[PDB]
């Protein structure tokens, strides 16, 4: 399905 | 010569102003002077000697504001002048440089993925659009190579994408070449001789160390020799035959990494580290301040 994780602009 | 590597904002905790430049010559950094607006995932062009902040957002502790902002840092200056505005805020946007113009491509504004284009005109300080790719993309990667424009992977929203496609200027049209190896979404793309090379990214599980290269003529991907560290949001350029990487993510830091590789030797070494780590910077190369 995905995921991303913290933040990266 | 005496040319520099120029990062302008980033991301770590919120997005930065930072303008710096690394001196291949002598490992030395400088601190110039801040953008005007915060930004990140933003991308970096030159044009005629000047640097050029193009897109990204202000991701602030009271905010998230995507950027339709184009900003010219003179080096002969040290100072920052706003240029003519896009037509639509692009976040994580993709950039190239054809003939002394600067084309926009793709990224976010809020929940929309464009795959809307625009190129701007330095003496008539003028945007206008030209042909939208085949494909929304955000977090794509651009590069040009022999006056052809290249968008390469990215994310639509659903999927994050290996494919990528290429701009005839003469035709105003994109069409499709052949896919990446490996879906990449905020990867690092550049142009080295021939090539059209694809450094880490995000494939939507992990942060990828991966680099793979598009020979225009065969039109084939390879991949060379993987990064020291996955990252994704990583800054890019090319300096004096080599290509260099900047920070980025690692899904655990944000790194102040700076790796180069050697086309010769397909290898990349450690150089320098940026004065902190961050992610989505925007970089290009010229000429050092007065």
């Amino acid at each position: 399905i995905n995921v991303r994780k913290r933040n990266v602009e | 010569v005496g040319r520099l590597i120029y990062t302008a904002g980033g991301y770590f905790r919120q997005s930065l102003s930072y303008l710096e430049a690394y001196n291949p010559s002598n490992g030395s950094w400088l601190r110039l002077a801040d953008l005007q607006v915060p930004r990140s995932g933003l991308a970096g062009c030159v044009v005629g000697g000047l640097l050029y902040a193009v897109g990204g957002r202000n991701n602030s502790p009271d905010g998230n504001t995507d950027s339709s902002a184009l900003d010219c840092y003179n080096p002969m200056t040290n100072q920052w002048s706003p240029c003519a505005s896009m037509s639509v805020p692009r976040n994580r946007i993709g950039v190239g440089v054809i003939d002394g113009h600067i084309y926009a491509v793709g990224g976010s504004h809020g929940c929309i993925h464009h795959s809307s284009v625009e190129r701007y005109e330095p003496e008539r300080d003028e945007w206008h659009l030209v042909a939208p790719m085949l494909t929304r993309r955000i977090g794509v990667g651009v590069a040009v190579l022999n006056r052809l424009l290249y968008a390469v992977g990215g994310f639509d929203g659903t999927n994050r994408l290996n494919s990528a496609e290429c701009y005839y200027p003469e035709r105003n049209e994109w069409r499709m070449i052949t896919p990446m190896n490996t879906i990449r979404s905020g990867a690092g793309v550049c142009v080295l001789h021939n090539c059209i090379y694809a450094a880490g990214g995000y494939d939507g599980q992990d942060q990828l160390n991966s680099v793979e290269r598009y020979d225009v003529e065969t039109e084939t991907w390879t991949f060379v020799a993987p990064m020291r560290h996955h990252r994704s949001a990583l800054g890019i350029t090319v300096h004096q035959g080599k290509i260099y990487v900047l920070g980025g993510y690692d899904g655990h830091t944000f790194l102040d990494s700076v790796e180069c590789y050697d086309p010769d030797s397909d290898t990349w070494s450690e150089v320098t580290r940026m004065t902190s780590g961050r992610s989505g910077v925007g970089v290009a190369v010229t000429m050092e301040p007065c």
